[PDB]
């Protein structure tokens, strides 16, 4: 398995041509505010 | 920075003033142009 190659599951918004990001933090999907590393509606941003 | 394009226009020009900006009109002639293509928010000199 090429695992290795990991992409971004989620966005907050659409972000623009040429436009690079790499900050790993866990995206606050759910209504509720989140923090931490992990929690319902509290995903990893990256998916493989 | 245009697309991550850090232009750099510099000239000297030779003045007698004590406090303030020199009175007329000068330009800026491309000294360097730089295409970085870095994320910029805060300087500092």
């Amino acid at each position: 398995g090429n695992y290795n190659y990991l992409y971004r599951l989620f966005r907050k918004s659409n972000l623009k041509p040429f436009e690079r990001d790499i900050s790993t933090e866990i995206y606050q999907a759910g209504n509720t505010p989140c923090n931490g590393v992990k929690g319902f509606n509290c995903y990893f941003p990256l998916q493989s | 920075n245009i697309d991550g394009y850090f232009k750099i226009y510099s000239k000297h020009t030779p003045i007698n003033l004590v406090r303030d900006l020199p009175q007329g009109f000068s330009a800026l002639e491309p000294l360097v142009d730089l295409p970085i293509g870095i994320n910029i928010t805060r300087f500092q000199t």
